[PDB]
RNA sequence: CUGAUAACUUACAGGACGCUUUGGCUUCAUUGCUUUUCAGGUGAACUGCCGAGUAGGUAG
């Protein structure tokens, strides 16, 4: 839990790394997001499948 | 310490900021940028975005949320820290106020530090907040070079406690939310550069952009945006200039970085000892010398804020 | 019937814009004391990165070729050897006949340009009535463009610095006597002179 | 014919199943399992030790 | 300085004729991947002119 090889220099800790991400946003002058999905309730419970 | 599986959510919430160019007819159309090309004789893409000639000014709108995820963490693994963060974070609510903080975040916002380079050689440049929730007026501030300069300037009675205030109530209180959208206007000299954001390109100049009225537009970043108002870390062992807040105290201009673990300043030797900041949180009196100043560096990593796990 | 006094560059690093410019900008200051066309420019080693380390200055009349080329500029860098002249040879029959030709649309392609341009059209719209929008005046969004290599040039009546910005174009190996111009040439107004290379 | 997120089907399931408040305290609602696991405090509750 | 010293296996050729693999079939029940991110043009390639002109040229 100490400090590593000294590789982890001051000037090595401020080296940028890039990651690549999925970003989703509201464009802009958009009124409102609408989410739309379905869902159905059975009696599946009264009987065991097997 | 550090319970190997840790991490906090982001309590500051930044967008994307879209630029208009504002004509003289008081009509806005989203701002669009060349991209010229040498096509080498018998890839190398750069970029310009210059106010169009015959405009009347430059509007830049994006919004800012302030949530209360630095209350309790995202996933924490040991019912033995989480305790322990969350007394620390209440211990500090009570003993040293959101006041500190709440205002350095949202004077960045209020004087226009998000524009980082497009308000050097402007003329006046002013910016409007609307806040959510919110029962009044659109909070103003005239052109921020002559009368918003230090804090006090800010101060003016007439909105400022009204706007920090609901920050405060923000990080204080559990689902607490304030929602500020924020509208500069940008009066430049003709034919101005605008500086938007660049896109990495891996290896001269190629720009963030998006699609606004079927035309693309540059945008100047979205992280980009929260790093401008997360430039409030000054407590660096001696102090030069207000840093990014990071674990590592990183300056990017030289490639350096303050707050080295040698130090013992950097976020995980600090965090490591809250088990001991419980106890000095609790006595009268707390010194603003290093231990405050380490507090508030402590909670500003927490209103940022991944994984600190291993 | 035309010879060449090719300028070397020697000192093994150094900006060849940098020099190519200055050459010009002296030829420039020629032909005011001496109101001449007569004399090329010559990049016989015109690659498509760095043109190459010598500049000619072919022409007719090899006396005023040789009276310019003796103007204390290129004889002070003849005694610190960063310059080689030549020995004013004459042009062989069948030789490469380019064209360096000065294209001044690239000048007006730059953003200050394009305000440039607007602002003119702006002033001559003086054919009185609407006050046409400079909002329906866009830079498209994409321009393809090659290949110029720009030089270093200045003015001297005013402290403006501009650019001359030339491309290089290989046909038709005959017309004129010779026409050139101020800064040598390939373009100005009536030709598109070769050059021997 | 365009790219759209999605939110999933699954997660959507988790969401309506989140009604177990009835593990040995009890505080928040858990998505209803054999073991009733909390997923932010990675333990699990209702564990066959209980 | 060899189980030493030397060493021509050759010539010719017809594998053919015939053939039915078949019938039958249930792979299914349950499911949260998420947390945080700065790409970087110190100013610099300007001002005109000709031109009906977002055309095409033009000086310094």
């Amino acid at each position: 839990s100490g400090q590593p090889i000294k590789s982890a220099t001051a000037e090595a800790l401020a080296q940028g790394n890039p990651h690549q991400v999925d970003f989703c946003h509201v464009p802009y002058g958009a009124s409102h997001i609408e989410c739309s999905f379905s869902v159905s309730f059975s009696s599946e419970l009264r009987q065991p499948y097997k | 310490k550090l319970p190997t599986n840790l991490a906090y959510e982001r309590s500051i919430d930044p967008s994307d900021v879209c630029f208009f160019v504002v004509w003289p007819d008081d009509r806005k159309t989203p701002l669009t940028y060349n991209s010229r090309t040498l096509l080498g004789q018998m890839p190398h893409q750069v970029d310009f975005c210059h106010v169009p000639y015959g405009a009347s000014h430059i509007e830049c709108s994006f919004s800012v949320s302030f949530s209360s995820e630095l209350r309790q963490p995202y996933k924490c693994n040991s019912s033995k820290v989480k305790q322990t963060l969350v007394q620390l974070v209440e211990l500090y609510e009570t003993k040293i106020g959101w006041t500190e903080l709440a205002t350095r975040y949202l004077m960045n916002i209020c004087n226009g530090k998000w524009l980082w380079k497009n308000t050097r050689k402007a003329y006046c440049w002013n910016i409007v907040l609307t806040p959510w929730p919110w029962n009044g007026e659109k909070v103003g501030f005239e052109d921020i070079r002559t009368n918003y300069t230090s804090r006090q300037d800010f101060k003016n009675n007439k909105n400022w406690s009204a706007i920090v205030e609901m920050i405060k109530t923000a990080f204080s209180s559990t689902d607490g939310l304030a929602i500020f959208e924020v509208r500069a206007t940008l009066h430049l000299p003709t034919n101005a550069m605008v500086r938007p954001s660049q896109v990495f390109t891996e290896k001269s100049r190629v720009f963030q952009s998006t699609t606004i009225d079927g035309e693309r537009s540059p945008i100047l970043g979205a992280f980009k945006t929260g790093a401008a108002i997360a430039t409030i870390d000054d407590w660096y062992p001696e102090a030069t200039e207000p840093l990014r807040v990071g674990r590592f105290g990183v300056h990017r201009e030289d490639v350096t970085c303050y707050r080295h673990p040698s130090t013992g300043k950097d976020f995980f030797s600090i965090l490591q000892q809250a088990e001991h900041y419980i106890e000095v949180l609790s006595a009268n009196k707390t010194p603003a010398q290093e231990t405050i100043n380490d507090m508030h560096f402590l909670m500003a990593n927490l209103i940022k804020g991944g994984m600190f796990q291993h | 019937k035309w010879y060449y006094k090719t300028i070397t560059f020697l000192p093994e690093l150094c900006n060849n814009e940098s020099l190519a410019a200055k050459c010009l900008r002296v030829l420039h200051g020629f032909n005011y004391q001496y109101e001449t066309r007569n004399i090329g420019v010559s990049f016989p080693l015109w690659c498509d990165a760095t043109v190459g380390k010598k500049i000619s200055f072919v022409s007719k009349n090899k006396i005023e070729l040789d009276l310019l080329l003796k103007q204390h500029y290129f004889v002070q860098m003849e005694q610190l050897q960063y310059f080689h002249i030549s020995n004013t040879v004459l042009v062989p029959e069948d030789c490469t006949y380019v064209s360096f030709r000065r294209c001044q649309s690239i000048d007006k392609l730059t953003a200050a340009g394009l305000a440039r341009k607007i602002r003119r059209l702006e002033k001559r719209a003086l054919s009185r009535g609407e006050a046409f929008d400079p909002s329906s005046f866009a830079q498209k969004e994409h321009t393809a463009i090659a290949h110029y290599h720009s030089l270093g040039e200045s003015s001297k009546q005013t402290n403006r610095n501009f650019r001359l910005n030339i491309r290089m174009l290989s046909e038709q190996p005959r017309e004129g006597n010779s026409i050139f111009s101020s800064y040598g040439l390939a373009n100005s107004e009536n030709s598109f002179q070769p050059v021997p290379l």
